[PDB]
């Protein structure tokens, strides 16, 4: 009702890498999800848990948001219960998460001429990322019998790789701004409820 | 301490880190071939230097991982290409001299002139001398005008090529090979698969068996051409015998298209020439390939991305830039697909556009495969796949459907005979010369013949199966095969031989599913969505799986045959047999023209 984050979380200038998403806890607010249609012609609005028809009249305790910048082929990978290279090493969603997923294309801003190197995505990781888990500190991956000794070389590589972004890539490799909205239930007097 | 996850992670890092260095290296070449000047060549070389070193240093670390412990087949298939090195195997001297020799051969082929006429007429090899060869009608003129290339450039290039043979014989054997022929033939070997195994020694037998079933058609065409040339040029070319080396249009005899004017089946009638129907009815350059995209959509194939109509150059520069344009279709990398071509309103540009769009769609088909497998199944698939659809788009049924031909038009027998012979003059005129050249190259790389008899055997055993005679002898002082550009620059020649067979099998296999009843030389593939799906099944396969599996997927027969090729030219053979009733087919190699 008074500058709710549902718009000020989309119009941010600089976003974060896929492995350091800026989670935001949404405080007391009214859940007008039909005004988001006035922010850009979204590319993806399909969302699971609850059908969009019933979302007009609903109420929950607290809502959390996450922000990324991702490619095009990996937009379908953010769906719950999927396997891949980014959906299991950087951001995993719970199987029965009752939230909604929104992603829109941003190539006229996120991609500069002569390449833009400000985003990253991890590739090497020993274990498997459990649902809703984060890790930012990097360590030289050990892929050999010889210890890494804190340096690279044989069998010791660097996990993070810069997302190559150019203004001439095909639709597949265009940067796509992604925001994930999930609903939480508690045993307290609820705060956010739709009108 | 895993033994295969190490290879998997190394390959993953290579795949994920070799794309940035390659896309921006290819973009530099693209910008070079759009405005040639001082800065553009500098940028192209600067971007290529950043990738040459990376590729030379990644192989040294990929070689450590063994090819025996690895088990997953798609891992060994990728690792085998990177394990294999190149010229970075010989010592310092044998490479710093080999590179110099290669550059010298390129330079000495580039530079060349002759002075037959008055001193002021020092016509270079191109384009005036090529034009006068492909247009004149004489004997002394051609002889005394092109005795120069085989007696000056050949003399220039004898010793360097003689040294090159022995310098590169001891280059393949470093990489576990018998001779350079094995290295050349290794592009087709696939092992480690049950029931799909094709050794190098099998390809020789396959080629020698394939060439045996095309001899009757070539003999009949040779007899027809000789009979016509006796009439055209009098007092020369004995009625029974072999053709002279010159006088056949092109110098090296690769193509026979320039003799179409000399040998026409039925005169006083016009062939199909859809160039005024495109002129009176206004038709610009954009629609020329817009309608081709429409056809590709009609065969049920994906559209063309928007990243193609904004930046790709498709017409004359028209803005002061200097560029040499030849029809190509680049694949820049991550999602980019561009075509550069100078377009003019004729059939040639239309068919060329069809070819380039077909093979760029082939390139786009396997975009999901990793970087090391973003290629055709073998080196001959791209050209054949592109040419299939150019051939299919040349039919009068498709031309009539598009509206370019008069509705009230009936295809006469004479016109279809002329069309068949026009295709034959260019298709079957290269097969026995290509096989000749490749056989001589292989047999001289294996060292079967001594180095003291290099041209004598060449001429003697070319007069047998090509049946082309040469005026005046050459006593090991004239390096004759050096005149070709492919031989001088060390380019493969087998691809041209197998491309025709592959495309002619593909055409029949594709048009059998399209459910066309009738002749094969007027068959058309349009509005055939199921046939398009059948073709896309092969196109999307990529190089992950061995090319013979792709052959079985698209056709169903492992080996390659000429019966599909002979099906196309059956009416031509039937007509030519009736035409030749008082002539003697054969090229008995007894007579010679150098009898003074
Ligand atoms: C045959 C040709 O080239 N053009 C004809 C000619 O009668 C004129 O130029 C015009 C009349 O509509 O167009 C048509
Ligand atoms: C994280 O959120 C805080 C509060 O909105 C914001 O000030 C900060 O800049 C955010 N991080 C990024 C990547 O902008
Ligand atoms: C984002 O900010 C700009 C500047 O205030 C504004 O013009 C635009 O409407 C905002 N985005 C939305 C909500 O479409
Ligand atoms: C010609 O060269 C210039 C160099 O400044 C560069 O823009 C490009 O290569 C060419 N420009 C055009 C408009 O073709
Ligand atoms: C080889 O590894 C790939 C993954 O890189 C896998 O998809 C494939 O199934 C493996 N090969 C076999 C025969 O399972
Ligand atoms: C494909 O079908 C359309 C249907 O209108 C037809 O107009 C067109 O000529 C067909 N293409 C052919 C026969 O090549
Ligand atoms: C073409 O076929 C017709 C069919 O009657 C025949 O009369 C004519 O002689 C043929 N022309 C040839 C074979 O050149
Ligand atoms: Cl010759």
């Amino acid at each position: 009702t008074n500058l709710c984050p549902f718009h000020e979380v989309f119009n941010a200038t600089r976003f974060a890498s896929v492995y350091a998403w800026n989670r935001t806890r949404i405080s007391n607010c009214v859940a007008d999800y039909s005004v988001l249609y006035n922010f850009a012609p979204f590319f993806a609005f399909k969302c699971y848990g609850v059908s969009p028809t019933k979302l007009n009249d609903l109420c929950f305790t607290n809502v959390y948001a996450d922000s990324f910048v991702i490619k095009g082929n990996e937009v379908s990978q953010i769906a719950p219960g999927q396997t891949g290279n980014i959906a299991d090493y950087n951001y995993k969603l719970p199987d029965d998460f009752t939230g909604c997923v929104i992603a829109w294309n941003s190539n006229k801003l996120d991609s500069k001429h002569s390449g833009n190197y400000d985003y990253w995505y991890r590739l090497f990781r020993k274990s498997k990322l459990k649902p809703f888990e984060r890790d930012i500190s990097t360590e030289i991956y050990q892929a050999g019998n010889k210890p890494c000794k804190g340096v690279k070389g044989p069998n010791c590589y660097f996990p993070l790789q810069s997302y190559g972004f150019r203004p001439t890539y095909g639709v597949g490799h265009q940067p796509y701004r992604v925001v994930v909205l999930s609903f939480e239930l508690l045993h307290a007097p609820a705060t956010v409820c739709g009108p | 301490s895993t033994t295969e996850e190490q290879a998997k992670t190394f390959l993953e890092k290579f795949n994920h880190e070799a794309e940035d260095l390659s896309y921006q290296s290819s973009l530099a070449s693209w910008n070079y071939n759009t405005n040639i000047t001082d800065e553009n060549v500098q940028k192209m070389n600067e971007a290529r230097a950043k990738w040459s070193a990376f590729y030379e240093e990644q192989s040294r670390m990929a070689k450590t991982y063994s090819l025996e412990e690895i088990q997953n087949l798609t891992l060994k298939r990728q690792l085998k290409a990177l394990q294999h090195s190149g010229t970075s195997a010989l010592s310092a001297e044998k490479s710093k001299r080999l590179n110099t020799i290669l550059n010298k051969m390129s330079t000495i082929y580039s530079t060349g002139k002759v002075l037959d006429p008055n001193t002021q007429e020092c016509l270079a090899l191109e384009p005036g001398l090529d034009d006068i060869m492909e247009n004149s009608r004489d004997y002394n003129r051609r002889l005394w005008a092109w005795e120069g290339w085989r007696a000056e450039v050949g003399k220039q290039l004898r010793p360097l090529y003689e040294e090159y043979v022995v310098l590169e014989n001891e280059m393949a054997r470093a990489n576990n090979y018998e001779d350079y022929g094995d290295y050349w033939r290794g592009d087709y070997e696939v092992t480690g698969a049950g029931d799909y195994d094709y050794s190098r020694d099998q390809l020789m037998k396959d080629v020698e068996r394939t060439f045996a079933e095309i001899k009757p058609l070539y003999e009949q065409l040779h007899a027809y051409v000789r009979a016509k040339l006796m009439h055209t040029y009098p007092s020369y070319i004995s009625p029974t015998g072999c053709l002279p080396a010159h006088l056949l249009g092109d110098m090296w005899g690769r193509f026979w298209t320039n003799l179409y004017s000399l040998t026409v089946p039925f005169e006083h009638k016009p062939s199909i020439d859809v160039t005024e129907k495109m002129e009176n009815q206004s038709w610009d350059a954009e629609r020329i390939f817009k309608e081709a995209e429409k056809f590709f959509v009609s065969i049920s194939l994906p559209y063309m991305t928007q990243g193609f109509w904004d930046n790709s150059m498709l017409t004359e520069p028209g803005d002061g830039r200097k560029v040499v344009c030849h029809p190509t279709a680049w694949d820049l990398g991550k999602g980019d697909f561009r075509i550069k071509m100078c377009t003019k309103v004729t059939m040639d540009d239309f068919l060329t556009a069809h070819h380039e769009m077909g093979h760029i769609q082939y390139d786009m088909a396997y975009a999901a495969q990793p970087y090391l497998l973003r290629n055709g199944a073998n080196e001959g698939f791209h050209e054949a796949v592109g040419e299939i659809m150019s051939l299919s788009a040349a039919t009068p049924h498709y031309l009539k459907a598009l509206g370019l031909l008069a509705p009230d038009f009936h295809e006469d027998n004479e016109t279809e005979i002329n069309f068949l012979l026009k295709q034959a003059l260019t298709i079957v005129g290269t097969l026995p010369f290509t096989y000749m050249l490749e056989k001589w190259r292989w047999m001289v790389f294996k060292g079967e013949i001594p180095k003291q008899q290099w041209m004598e055997k060449w001429w003697e055993m070319k007069r047998e199966i090509v049946g082309v005679v040469e005026p005046l002898p050459h006593d090991e002082t004239y390096c004759d095969p050096a005149c070709l550009f492919h031989v001088a620059e060390d380019y493969s020649f087998i691809r041209y031989y197998t491309r025709t067979i592959y495309q002619f099998q593909f055409h029949e296999a594709l048009c059998k599913t399209a459910k066309h009843e009738g002749a094969l030389f007027k068959c058309d593939i349009s509005n055939s969505t199921e046939a398009g799906q059948r073709l896309l099944q092969m196109l999307r396969l990529g190089k992950s799986e061995p090319w013979t599996l792709a052959l079985e997927n698209i056709v169903g027969i492992k080996t390659m045959d000429v019966k599909p090729l002979l099906n196309y030219f059956e009416p031509l053979f039937t007509w030519l047999k009736e035409q030749n009733r008082n002539s003697f087919v054969g090229w008995s190699t007894e007579w010679t023209p150098y009898s003074d």
